[PDB]
Parts: C-alpha cells; structure tokens; sequence
C-alpha cells in the first residue's frame, strides 16, 4: 500500500493518515520551543477478520497478506514504523533536550 | 478464446442522422462487452460498460444493447465531436479481446482525384537519386488504386503511397505516391505515368510526362 | 484525481527488449487492475496483457518469451516488458486501469495518455527538400530523408492555408519520408512566389525552398 | 481492562486464521491432493534439508519460499590443486550451474546464507569473509566473532547479495575465502549454501496454464 | 477386478452417490424424477448423458470436482425444480464454456454453496430463475455485493451467505428481491452496517463478523418485518437503535464490547423502541451500569441474559419494570447490591446469580418476587438467617418466606452456620450447600423442608455430624453427604424414598442393618468409596451388594 | 516486548503471548503436511490499557509499551512483536517440497 | 442492508490530537505542562541548540517508553571519564550512546575499524557526512578511556552522543 496514496483517499481500509501536529495551533503550548512542530500522523483503517475456508479463489488468498498478516484473532491497524521525535523545553529555568521514541508513524500494518 | 468482430470497418453518416455500429462475438458472452471512443489523436475513452450502462459524463445520445452475440452501438443525432473511430472490447474470460474498430465518416457526393505527375527535381539528381511524385487530392470515396507504368511496364519497385485523413471542411481525401529509384535507373526510361482507377470514372485518369 | 501515465524509451533497437512503467495515482494497485494495450500507427487496439491486483497475470494468446508484467504496490508502479522487438512493433502503447465494480470485471475505465514506441535503430538525419513543379493549377513540396519524426510544412508561412495537403509520413530505406501540396488558381501562380517551410525539430532545420516553376 | 475475555473463543478464531494463513502463504486454492505421493518414508536427502532449515544458529516475505541446498566442489575437485590454503583462509567453490538450477531466477531468491560446521573453538578467534571480485582479488564481506564451545557448532554468514549476482552474471566456478582478522599492527558435514526462493510454479509473472 | 457397483433403484428416485462414478450414467431409466449422483469424480456436466432424463425434478450434483458445465445442459430438464451443485469446482466454469448456467425457469432451490465463487465470477455464472426461492452461495470467496449481484430471480425469499469474505455491500444490492424473508451473513468480514432497508425481511444473521457499528434506516414507510437479528460475536461497541424494527422478537447481542450510557474507531466512519421484544442475549460484553432508561422500554421481554459483564449493580425498582420476564441470569459479574423491588418482576422464575460479589442484602429481596422457583447463589458468601426467631445479625437474607422457591444452590458461600429456621416456610425440591467447609448446620436447620425436599446436597462441608433427622425427610430421594468426616447417620426405622445415597470420602466405618434397616427397597446406587470400612465387621453392606445397590 | 520466557506459567493479567499448539491433523484435518505434526504458533490475548490509565503492578510490565503509541492507533492493541519462520515438507502431486512460512509463530507480545 | 463508507477524518483526528496531547505528556512524566513564567526572555542558548542539532543531523536491550534526556561530551580520541559521569550520574541511567564524527574526504570508498569493535564502509560522496557508531555497552562500562579509528587491515570535534533516563 503506498503511502503517497494512503494519506490521500477516504478509503475503509488500514493505512497511515496524514496528520501534522502544531504545538501552538493544535495543542495550545507553547512550553516546546522546538520543534514548531511535526508530522505525527496516525493508522486508521479495519482489519477485518477473515474467516478461512479450505478450498478458496486463488485470486481471493491476497486479503490475507493485507487484512490479517499475523492470523491474529483480533487484527489492529497498529503503526510498523515509528521514529523518535527529539525536543526543547524549559523545566523551570534549566533547558532540557530529551528525545520522545515512537512519535512518527511511517507506515501501518495489521496486527 | 473468444474472439469480437466489428463487421463494418467504416460507417458513412451525416450530422444530425442515426448512427449504428455492430459488433458480433463468437459465442454467448451475455452483457459483458464494453465500447469505447477514440479520437484520431486522442486516447481511448470507455463510453459504454456491460451492453447497456452508459458510462459517468457519456452524453444521453449514445446507447448500447445487445445480449448474448450480437450487439449494437447506437447514435440517436451524429455530432461533429463523434466522428472517432469506436471499439468493443469483450471481458467474458481473459484473454481480454477487442474489435477491429468502426471508424465514422461523413457521406457526400463523389468527387474526382485531381491527379498530377511531378518529375524529379533537379537538385535531387545532383544527389544520385531520382522520385516522380503523383498526388490524388480531395476525392470522394476512399477507395482508390494507383499504378505506375514506365515505359508501358507496370511499376511496383519503389512505390510508397500515403493518404491523409478525411478532410475537416470539404470532407474529402488525398493520396500521395512517390516512385523511387536511382539516378542511372530514371536515365534508362522515358515514359512514366501516374494511372487512377476511382469509382468517379470508368476509365482511369492518366497523367504521364517524358522524361525530355 | 486518477491518473496514468506510461514511461517509455521512445526508441527500440529490433532484436532488443521493451521496458515501459505505468506510473498511477489517486488508487492503490492492490485494489485495481492495469491492463496493457498497443496500438499500431495503422487502426485497431491490441490487448497485450493485465496484472491483477493480487499480482497474478492474464496475458494476450500471442506472449511466448514477449510478455512479462510485474508491479510495485508500494510505489504504485506497473512494468511491461517486451524481447526482441521488430518492425511491426511499433506502436502507441496505453496502460489502462480496471473499472473495479467486481473484483474481475475487465472494463477498462482510465486509461493513461500512451506512449509512443519506435523500433528503427536509425540515426537522425536532416531532411531534404525538393520543389515539385510541373481554372486552377496544384504545386507541392516533398520532404524526404527525415528522421525521426514528425515535421510541420507550411505554405507562404500561412498565406495559402485552404485547399492544402500534408501527407503522413510514410518510414522507407529506415528513414521517414512525407510529401505535402497546394493547388492555387491559375491567375496567381505563377504570377506570384510560393514558397513551403518544412521544419524538423532533431535537426533543428526549417528549409524555405523556394518553387520554381517550369 | 474489566474481565470479561474468555481464551477458549479466541483459540477458535486463531486456528481458523492459521488455515487461511498456511494456504494463502502457500498460494494454495486447496490443499493439494495426496493421490500421487509415493508410499514410504521421505527420501534420506529430503529429511536431511528440512533438519538443516530447523536447525538453530517487501510484500513478497509474506508468502512462502522454497528451500534448496547445494554443497561446495569436494576438496579434491582442482580446489586444492589451483588454490593453496593458507594459515588464514579457507577456499570454498561452488557450481554455479548448480545453483541456477535449484534457482532458476536471480529475481526468484530471497534469501541465501553460507553455512560452516566449525570444529571446536576452546579459545575465542575473529574471523572475515571474502568475495572473489576479480581473478585475483577479494571482496570485504561481514565479519563474526565466534565464542568459545567445546562442541562443533554451525556458523552462518548472510551472503544472498553475493549469490544473487552469480545467479545473474556468474562464472562457470565462484567461492568465498574464510579468513582471520588481521589488524594492521599484526602481520600474521561440508560447507553448503542454504537457498531461499520463489518457485516458479508460484511465479506471479507467469499465466496459470 | 471387481465388477462395478450398481445405482440403488426406487420408485422415480435413483441413487448413484457413493459410487466413485466418473461420469453421468446413460443406462438409467427416463422416466427417473430424483437423481442422486453425490460423492462421485464428476469433473464435467455434458447435456450429452443427461438430457436424456426430462423428467428430473431433484437433481444432486454435490460433493464432485465439477468444473466443467456444457451450456445447454439444464436447459433440457423443463421439469427440474432443485439443482445442488455444491462442493465442486465451478469457480472456472465460466473461463472454460460461454453463457454461465442456463435460465431455470421451474427450479425453485439451487446450491451453489462451496464452489470458491468470486465476485464478478458468480455475476458471470449465474443465469435467470424466475421460480427460484431458496439460493445459496456460502462457503465461497464472495468479497462484496453489488446492485447488479442477484438479478433476474424475483421469486427469491432465501438467501444464505455464510462463510464468505463479503466486506462491503452496496446500496441497491438487495433492490431485486423485494420478497426476501430470510438472508443469513454469518461468518463474514463485514465491519460497518451504515444502513438497513430491508422491509420483507423477517431473518438476519449478521453473526461472526467485525461489524463495529449497526444502523437501520429510520421512519419507514412500513414497518420493517425484522423479527430475529443475531450480533453475536461482532466488535459491537453500542447498543443499536433498533425503534425502526417494531416487530423484533429475537435479538442475540453476545461476544461484543458493548457498553452502555454511532462510531466505529476502528474505521473512522460515524453518521417504546423494543417493546415486542421477548428474548435478548447480553451476555459476553463490557457493561458496567445498566441505565433507567434501558429497562423500561423492555416490556413484554421473556428472557434477559446478561452473563460475563462488568456489572456491579442491578437495580429493577421502576413500577411494573420488565413485568413478563420470566429469567434473568446475572451471573459471574461483579455485583455487590441488587434491588429487586417489591412487585416489579411479577413473572420471574429463574434468577441465576452466580459468580457474584454479593455480601449484605436487603433481608427481603429475594422474599418480593411472586412467582420465583430456581435461584443460584453459587460462590456469593450470603448468610442466611434464622427466620421467625434468632434475627440474624446483618444483613442476613432471608429464605424463609418465599412460598414459590423450589430449588436453591449456596455453593461456595463460605457459610459458618446454618441457623435453625433458615427455610421454615420454603418448600424446597432442591438444596444444595455443598463447597462450605467449616459449615455447623444448626439443630433442625432444615426446619420446614421434611415434606417438600427431594434433593440435598452437603459435598465438601467437612461435617463430623449431620444435626439433620433424615428419615423424617419422607419425599427425599437423592442425598449427597460425599467429602466430609460423617461415620454415623440416624436409623431408618421406616421405609423413605431415598434412592441415591453418596458417602464416598467419608468416615464410615460401619454401616449396621440397625441403622440401615430402612430404605431397603427403595435404595438402587449406594456411592461408599473412600471410606475405612470394617471388613465383614457391618454385614450389611454385604447382603446389599447383590440387589438395589451399586458402587 | 513481554515474551514467551516470562507469561508461560505465570499469573499475568496484562497482555502477552498465550500458549497454543496447533496440530495439522486434529485441529485443521489437515493431512498433506508430512512434516511437522504441528507446532507451537501461540497468541497474543489480553487488555491493553493505556500507559497512563494503567494501575500500578511489576515493573516487567512496563516493557509492554516500549513501542507505545498513543496517538497511532484509535484504540491500542496487544500485537505479537517478535515472530519465527514454520519449515514444513509437503508433497504436491509427486514431488516433495520444504518451504519455510515466514511470521508463524509468536515468541512476544506488546501492546501499541 | 448496505455497508458503511465516508469515514469522518475531522472527528478521527481530533480524538488522535488528545491522545497525542497525554502521550507527550506522559513520556516526559508530567501531569501538567511546564510552567514558563522561569524561562529566561530571548533565544536558546548556542550550546542548547547544538545539542539539538546532534541528534536531528542524519547518520542491548529495548528502549523505554518514556523520554530520554540528551547530553554530548567530546588516530586516538580519548575522552574524559568524569565528565561522562556528569552527564550521566548513574551507568544505569544510560539507554543509548554513540559517537558521532564528521568524515571530509570521501573521494574513494574506504574500510574503517573501531576499536576500544565494529566496521563500516565509507561510500563516496564528496559532501561531507557525520558517521555514528553505537557504543552503548562500552560507555556504559566507563561508567563504573576512548577509541582508536584505523583502516580495514586484510591478512565541530568529534564527539560520543548519550542518551539517558533523567534523574528526575
Ligand atoms: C446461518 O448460517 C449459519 C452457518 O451455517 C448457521 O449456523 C450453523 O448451523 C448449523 C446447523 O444448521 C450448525 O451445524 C451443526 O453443527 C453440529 C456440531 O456443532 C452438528 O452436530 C450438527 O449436525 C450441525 O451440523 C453450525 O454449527 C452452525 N454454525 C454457527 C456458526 O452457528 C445458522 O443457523 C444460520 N442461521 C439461520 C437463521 O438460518
Ligand atoms: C447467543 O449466542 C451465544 C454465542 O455467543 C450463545 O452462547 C452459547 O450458549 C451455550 C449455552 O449456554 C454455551 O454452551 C455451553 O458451553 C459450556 C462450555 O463452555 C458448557 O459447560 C455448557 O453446558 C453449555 O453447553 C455456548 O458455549 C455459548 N457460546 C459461546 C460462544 O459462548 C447463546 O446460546 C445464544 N443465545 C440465544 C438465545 O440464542
Ligand atoms: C443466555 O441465557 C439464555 C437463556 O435466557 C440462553 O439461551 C438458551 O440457550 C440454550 C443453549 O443454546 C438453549 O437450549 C437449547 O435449546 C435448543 C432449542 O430448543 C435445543 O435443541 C437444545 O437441546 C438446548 O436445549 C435454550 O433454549 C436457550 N433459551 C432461550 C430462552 O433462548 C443463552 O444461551 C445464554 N447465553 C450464554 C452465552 O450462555
Ligand atoms: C475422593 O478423594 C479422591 C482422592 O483425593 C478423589 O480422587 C481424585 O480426584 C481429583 C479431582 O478430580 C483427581 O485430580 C485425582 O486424580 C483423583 N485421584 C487421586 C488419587 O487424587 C475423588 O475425586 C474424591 N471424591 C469425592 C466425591 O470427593
């Protein structure tokens, strides 16, 4: 699934979305001085369970590779990649640069 | 496989009349059968999915039917912007197959080739190779032969004929003929000819020149 | 909006291979089909071949060794492949998406603007133009020995417009040779000049040879 | 996080998953048919790659690939004769007509790894692997510290960029050299490649007959 | 070479199942009206061989390797009414022969069902069947329904779906069949149901599937039909409006994560209501308060389960509220306090309260319903109290005065002591207070239960003494004493109706013709193992053995 | 990032990989897989509350949320993380095959 | 009956918004946002922002949920051991620590070996490039020295990155 295309259709199905998060404009702080902000995004889309039958179109088998890759009983569109965000912020008078893990999600899988 | 013809390579209507456009395929495909629209310059256009369902944006004046084998693509006013050449396209079972397209001209009253032979120039001898050049414009209709005759022997070595297009105004065509050959060959002759055969006349219509 | 546009090399050596990419957008390949479909300079559309969505492929009954079609979900691409093109190859070849209403419908509903393919092995070559000399009387230019494709011809840089005709370029000897005519009334000509401009964009030449009549 | 999940409904749905999930790795409509297996226990050859796959050390890692092994050229087969072993490296050939039989596609492998029976290491040593880029020379490959064991351990390199290229554009015998880590202050049953790759009768780029 | 095994021939009904047939047979009799040919490596139907039988009315082609059908083949049965084509390989009928399956215009039920249909594939196969009622297409590959899936079959009123991949459903794609009553989608991948216009429909399973969210279209112009909609197992997250299907008797809402107190997160999508109601399944979901509002609009409801939820309390104290409900399980939540109000759940016979968490009860909850027969206390540490005198000390729940209770289970209730009148004017069939180690059962516990008691059970008490005068207990019958330290029991001087008798694990070293000279005819199994008996020291047990005893 | 080592025999409420062995021919009928008989495929099973509405508990259940990202998806899920190939052998028609199924089994679980 | 489409991403997105909002706040293990009546009036300082600029520039056990705090300290480099320990007061307290250098000449590929144990190949690329090497586990034990860089032997200063658990 391209990612070019998830963030770019209102579709039902599991992919990452486009979402940029201004600390100012969509959270109100102002305590972060840097970054400005930065694009979180986010994964949305069912995984639905498929229900499995012995004998099956060839051509129906590529829902597995995409709706549950896992055989999971309960499949979440969790995110696949993630990247860490690092951070400037001021506890009291004393600066601190720390790094956040997992804050950008690349890509979304079934799970 | 199954295979889809279109029977009538050409269909001769005028503006505002019915237009029809039949397409056969060999056996029962039942309703899935597309038709598509091709301008000369553009890009295929799907104008009409299963037998009947227009596609989103076809204008009302199209329409399709047909079920089974025989099928039928229908123009209730011809407009100027469907002169394009039409395909149909079964997808019962792959291999996906189309037709051999149906390409719309306007009918008009027939109209003689204005023919005319043209010796080689005499620059072009200076570079070792000689062309006669025959054109045949604005005739009416398509259907035309040309023949060479050097020397009162008919000609087929080096012959490369073209036709345009139907023309946009007059709604005529015109064909080009240029027979080829070398510098020392075209000094060995001294007749050459440009024959027409055209349905406009019984006999063909002559054109030739000596070489001096 | 939905999109297709083909990636070719514009120029084929026989005996070598095709390569053409369908680039898309505005759908994702694993929910759609991209037929493959040629068409000759001469009329009819040809079906090549199709990769379904799950990456399994239907090809046209005439494919041995010549027909190969893969993708790239991801980066929403679809390759065509061709060995060992000849003469009769060279063609207009469109990539054009499944109308997806069943998951194997076949309609094709958006179909890229096509690309043209040219099997010559030919170097360019410049024109050359020849006057064709012999109530209304037709005089014609003749622009032979060309390559590649195309060139525009035009009579008095546009004064004499009606009654004009540019021929096709018809391929000869590996190079492309067209003919054009204007039939004008006998009062003017040869009482006045007339003169065509054939221009070629390789060779970056536009003749203005003058007609000289008789 | 209030308890109200019972495993017994999950089991269910989780074995049925896997029904689907075998087949569809496996690119299997149905599951094949048991009419022409010949009766007896699985060839001696067949068991023993199956235990070499068990044995510890993109879309397409979704579906299943098909294991082949191909041992080196014997020892004797002009390996020792054209090349000297020295102190440090180890020559190990293999035939690549072999190999592009068990792989008939470079595109078709996923993956291919060396693998090394090592004797027994009661001292622990460093050790290189190389490519024969040119006639003479040798590429840098991965390197691997081997720890101490007084038993036979088998050791694995990750070489599937190296087999890919002899599938393609190889010579008719290529190998690797085994050599031990030489820093710049100091001057001083058989080896087989496990193969990974799509069988062709799975081949996406090819019309089902 | 065996010879092969021929049709079982009836009456114009022929049986060719089960016969390893490779093709259809041509020496059947013409006049044959039912034709079996089941379980056969049929690969192809040729209108070759069968046309030959137009009389056929039921035609089975199941349970073969069918994937070949010649295009004319059913065409020649006019009078066939059922075709069962299930089990075969038809996925590839349509690649192989034009046309797909023929019109059918007297066939009234055709299975297609395992045929690894694919949509767009069944669109191609499937023909005309102006008279077809019953269809189904389940265990196949169908991914989604289209406005132009199920033509040409006006008649139909069956539709069964089950098994497939459908994931998405268009708008109009039941628009033609206006008379479709049943329509089964169970074990499907269906996620999001946005609408519901189904007026005819009277049966619809949505069961096994993902569907987050369900929603009906609202203020029709008739009245929706739907009486039997099953949820079970879905990712349910709310209870659904379902006020625009009045009719709706049936509604099975377990295995979801149903809270109360429309969205689907998962997806991203969001856009008197049940007073015919008589059976609704809650169980299995994540509920934690049950609101006022809820209740009240289920009158006429029958039966409420609402089993395996976060509930801590169940308050029915409305007037009248849920006035026909006949059960209520409540059982294995996290209830601490119920209040049953006095007159509210007039016709309730079973409450089922096990698992629970209750302690201290209003004396008098269980005392208010009328007409109350089964209750289950099981693992709910109640103390019951010592009825008319001996008040118990707090809290206590009374079982004295509910003249309708017939059986009652204190079961792991860790009951200390058994107060005297704990059931003076309960006739109880049933008692069971087994699992209550440590229990002391108080002199004439069982104060009014000598008459009515039929069944009693003290397994697990570690008892040393039973403070019970049994032979008094005239229509007892079974009698469970297993698990305990009991060695003596009183004498039965006159005959009882005592016929099971469990002492396994106990104490028993004797057991006298004295003190067992009663119940000689109408014991029949005597459990007595794990005891340390005396070795022809009772003589008894011996004489016993033969007849009207066990083991 | 709770594996197999620490939830097998251990009473743990929160997520992590459960035990379950799946044979071929007792739970999928299945007969065309020679080898193995089965395997260990396991599960991931249990709640997976958000890090900051989480009661206090052991410190090793913390290692759940390594990979925690609130804001990703709409509701969290305990996800296996780590997965190990499955080599079988079977037959198809005459010939015997082994092929290795990558992601089969489940050695640990995290929640998103 | 027919199935849901249109998702509403307006609404999905607000719900991520909030959920970001107390995810950021809880890897920095803050019920509430700072207060910055402290902060002094005026832009970062230079050796702040440098900090920050190290770790956005572009280049065992598992990493923890909340946010680790980020500190630098800077042919032989040694480096000193009591500043390391500064930065970091407790060798448990170390998550991550790598060592960044700024390679010029990159004309030709070259093999490099690290010692105190690890390689890496150079590809050519005339711009310059920092390389990273990760060497937790050795900064860790210093804890409780430096490294030498040599070629691969056939038969701003440089400065090591570390990130750590505050504190607090
Ligand atoms: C909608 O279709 C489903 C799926 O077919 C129906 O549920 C299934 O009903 C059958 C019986 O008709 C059950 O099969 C039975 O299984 C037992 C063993 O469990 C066996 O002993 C019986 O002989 C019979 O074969 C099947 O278990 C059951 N499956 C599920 C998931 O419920 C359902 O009844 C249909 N609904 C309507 C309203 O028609
Ligand atoms: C509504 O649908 C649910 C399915 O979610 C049905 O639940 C099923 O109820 C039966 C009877 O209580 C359960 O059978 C029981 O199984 C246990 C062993 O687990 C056994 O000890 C009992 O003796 C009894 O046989 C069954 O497990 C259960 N199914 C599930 C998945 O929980 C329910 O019956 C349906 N209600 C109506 C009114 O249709
Ligand atoms: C929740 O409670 C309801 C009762 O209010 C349970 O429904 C009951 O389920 C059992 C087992 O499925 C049904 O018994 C069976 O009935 C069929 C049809 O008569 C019969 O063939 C079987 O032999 C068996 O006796 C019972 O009729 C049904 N009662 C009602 C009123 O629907 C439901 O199962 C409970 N849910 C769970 C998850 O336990
Ligand atoms: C009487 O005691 C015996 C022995 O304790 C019980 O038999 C055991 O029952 C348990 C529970 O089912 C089993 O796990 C054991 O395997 C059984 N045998 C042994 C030797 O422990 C028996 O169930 C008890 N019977 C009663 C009625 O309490």
């Amino acid at each position: 699934l391209d990612t070019n295309y998830c963030f770019s259709s209102t579709e039902k199905n599991c992919c990452v979305r486009q979402l940029y998060i201004d600390f100012r404009k969509d959270l109100g702080w102002k305590w972060i001085h840097e970054p400005k902000g930065y694009h979180a995004n986010f994964c949305l889309g069912p995984c639905p369970y498929i229900w499995s039958l012995d004998t099956q179109y060839s051509k129906v088998l590529a829902l597995y590779n995409q709706h549950n890759p896992g055989a999971s009983a309960a499949p979440c569109c969790v995110p696949q990649a993630l990247e860490p965000l690092p951070i400037v912020y001021y506890v009291g008078r004393k600066p601190k640069v720390e790094q956040l893990s997992n804050m950008i999600v690349r890509s979304c899988k079934c799970s | 496989d199954i295979q889809v013809t279109q029977s009538s390579s050409y269909l001769s209507v005028s503006l505002g009349d019915r237009v029809t456009i039949t397409c056969k395929a060999s056996d029962h495909i039942k309703n899935w059968l597309a038709w598509y629209q091709q301008k000369p310059g553009i890009a295929p256009r799907l104008l009409v999915s299963g037998a009947t369902s227009l596609e989103a944006g076809v204008p009302s004046r199209f329409s399709g039917s047909g079920s089974g084998k025989n099928f039928t693509l229908s123009i209730t006013s011809l407009q100027t912007e469907d002169v394009a050449t039409y395909y149909c396209q079964q997808y019962w079972s792959t291999p996906w197959t189309f037709g051999g397209g149906t390409t719309l001209e306007i009918r008009r009253a027939d109209a003689a080739p204005t023919v005319s032979i043209f010796p080689p120039s005499s620059e072009q001898l200076t570079s070792g190779g000689a062309s006669v050049v025959c054109f045949l414009n604005n005739f009416y209709p398509k259907d035309i032969n040309v023949k060479w005759k050097i020397d009162g022997s008919e000609r087929q070595n080096g012959v490369l004929n073209s036709w345009t297009d139907q023309d946009s105004k007059d709604s005529t065509y015109s064909m080009s003929s240029t027979l080829t050959l070398t510098k020392d060959e075209y000094e060995r002759h001294n007749s050459y000819t440009c024959e027409a055969t055209h349905k406009t006349s019984t006999s063909p219509i002559v054109k030739s020149f000596n070489r001096n | 909006q939905v999109q297709l546009k083909e990636s070719g090399p514009g120029l084929v050596a026989p005996s070598q291979s095709l390569s053409i990419t369908c680039t898309v957008s505005g759908f994702s390949l694993t929910g759609y089909g991209i037929n493959w479909v040629r068409q000759p300079p001469g009329k009819g559309l040809e079906w090549l071949g199709m990769i379904w969505s799950d990456g399994s492929t239907d090809y046209n009954s005439v494919l041995t060794s010549r027909l190969r079609i893969s993708k790239d979900n991801s980066n929403s691409q679809v390759f065509l492949k061709m060995n060992s093109l000849q003469v009769d190859d060279t063609a207009r070849y469109y990539c054009a998406r499944d109308r997806n209403y069943y998951d194997y419908d076949g309609a094709m509903d958006y179909w890229g603007q096509g690309t043209s393919v040219t099997v010559s092995s030919a170097k360019t070559t410049p024109p050359s133009v020849y006057p064709l000399a012999p109530s209304m009387v037709t005089l014609g230019c003749l622009v032979k020995g060309y390559f590649p494709e195309p060139v525009t011809v035009t009579w008095n840089s546009g004064s004499l417009s009606s009654g004009v005709h540019t021929f096709p370029a018809v391929l000869q000897s590996d190079l492309y040779t067209l003919s054009s005519s204007v039939t004008v009334p006998s009062s003017t000509w040869p009482s006045q000049t007339v003169t065509c401009n054939v221009a070629h964009p390789a060779s970056s030449t536009k003749v203005d040879k003058k007609i000289v009549p008789r | 996080t209030c308890k109200t999940i019972d495993m017994e409904l999950v089991k269910r749905k989780r074995i049925e998953a896997i029904r689907g999930q075998i087949l569809s790795k496996l690119r299997l409509a149905s599951p094949p048919s048991q009419g022409e297996v010949p009766p007896g226990p699985l060839p001696e050859a067949v068991l023993a790659l199956y235990n070499s796959t068990r044995d510890r050390v993109p879309e397409a890692d979704y579906y299943a690939k098909e294991v082949t092994r191909v041992l080196m050229v014997e020892t004797h087969n002009e390996i020792y004769d054209k090349f000297k072993q020295s102190t440090h490296s180890i020559y190990m050939f293999f035939n690549t007509s072999e190999l592009r039989e068990a792989v008939p596609e470079p595109v078709l492998l996923s993956r291919a790894e060396l693998r090394l029976l090592r004797l027994k290491l009661k001292v622990e040593q460093h050790v290189e692997l190389y490519q024969k880029y040119s006639n003479n020379s040798w590429r840098y490959l991965s390197n691997r510290l081997l720890a101490p064991s007084d038993s036979p351990e088998w050791l694995s390199f990750d070489v599937t960029g190296v087999v890919r290229q002899w599938l393609s554009r190889g010579g008719e015998i290529e190998g690797f050299r085994l050599s031990a880590h030489c820093s710049c202050d100091s001057r001083d049953n058989r080896p087989f490649l496990l193969l990974m790759a799509t069988p062709l009768e799975r081949a996406q780029h090819l019309q089902s007959s | 070479h065996q010879d092969k095994v021929p049709c079982k021939m009836v009456d114009k009904k022929v049986s060719c199942q089960v016969l390893g047939l490779l093709q259809v047979p041509s020496v059947l009799p013409p006049d044959t009206e039912t034709l079996d040919l089941s379980g056969n490596q049929l690969r192809s139907i040729l209108a070759s061989p069968l046309g030959f039988y137009t009389a056929l009315r039921h035609l089975d082609l199941s349970t073969n390797e069918i994937s070949f059908l010649q295009p004319g083949a059913f065409q020649a049965l006019t009078h066939l009414e059922h075709l069962s084509l299930a089990h075969n390989r038809l996925a590839m009928a349509t690649a192989l022969s034009a046309g797909g399956l023929g019109p059918l215009p007297r066939v009234t039920s055709l299975d297609l069902s395992g045929n690894s249909l694919y949509s767009g594939l069944l669109e191609r196969l499937l023909g005309e069947a102006p008279s077809l009622h019953t269809l189904s297409l389940a265990e196949n590959s169908l991914t989604r329904l289209t406005r132009h899936t199920f033509r040409d079959m006006p008649a139909l009123e069956q539709l069964d779906l089950h098994s497939n991949v459908l994931m998405d459903i268009e708008d109009g794609a039941f628009e033609g069949l206006p008379r479709l009553t049943h329509l089964n989608l169970s074990r499907n991948s269906l996620t999001c149901i946005s609408d519901f216009s189904l007026q005819q429909l009277r049966v619809l399973d949505l069961s096994c599937n993902s569907i987050e969210a369900f929603q009906t279209a609202s203020q029709p112009q008739a009245e929706f039909q739907l009486t039997w909609l099953d949820l079970r197992e879905n990712k349910l997250l709310h209870f659904p409006d379902l006020a625009a299907l009045p009719r709706l008797i049936y509604l099975n809402l377990s295995n979801n994560l149903i809270r109360l107190p429309i969205h689907a997160p998962s997806e991203g999508w969001s856009a008197r209501p049940l007073s015919q109601l008589l059976n609704l399944d809650l169980s299995y979901n994540e509920i934690e308060l049950i609101p006022d509002s809820f209740l009240e609009h289920l009158t006429s409801l029958c039966f409420l389960n609402l089993s395996r939820n976060c509930l801590r309390t169940f308050e029915a104290r409305r007037l009248g509220s849920l006035p026909c409900l006949m059960l209520l399980d409540l059982s294995h939540n996290a209830l601490e306090t119920l209040e049953l109000g006095a007159r509210a759940l007039g016709s309730l016979r079973t409450l089922l309260l096990q698992g629970n968490a209750l302690r201290d009860l209003p004396p008098y909850t269980f005392a208010n319903l009328a007409s109350l027969q089964r209750l289950n206390l099981q693992g709910n540490r109640v103390s019951p109290c010592g009825g008319p005198d001996e008040p118990g000390p707090s809290g206590c729940v009374a079982f004295s005065g509910i003249t309708s209770l017939r059986s009652l289970s204190l079961v792991d209730n860790e009951i200390e002591l058994l107060r005297a009148g704990a059931f003076l004017h309960t006739p109880l069939t049933e008692l069971d207070l087994s699992s209550n180690p440590g229990l002391e059962v108080a002199t004439g516990a069982l104060g009014g239960l000598e008459a009515s008691l039929e069944v009693l059970a003290l397994q697990g008490n570690g008892l040393m003494v039973l403070q019970v005068d049994l032979p008094c207990f005239i229509c007892l019958k079974r009698l469970n004493l297993a698990e305990n330290r009991l060695s003596h029991l009183p004498a039965w001087t006159q005959a009882v109706s005592l016929e099971v008798l469990d002492l396994r694990n106990n104490s028993f070293s004797l057991l006298p013709g004295s003190a067992m000279g009663g119940l000689e005819t109408s014991l029949r199994r005597l459990y007595l193992q794990g005891n340390p008996l005396s070795c022809c020291g009772n003589g008894w047990l011996a004489a016993q053995l033969h007849q009207g005893r066990v083991d």
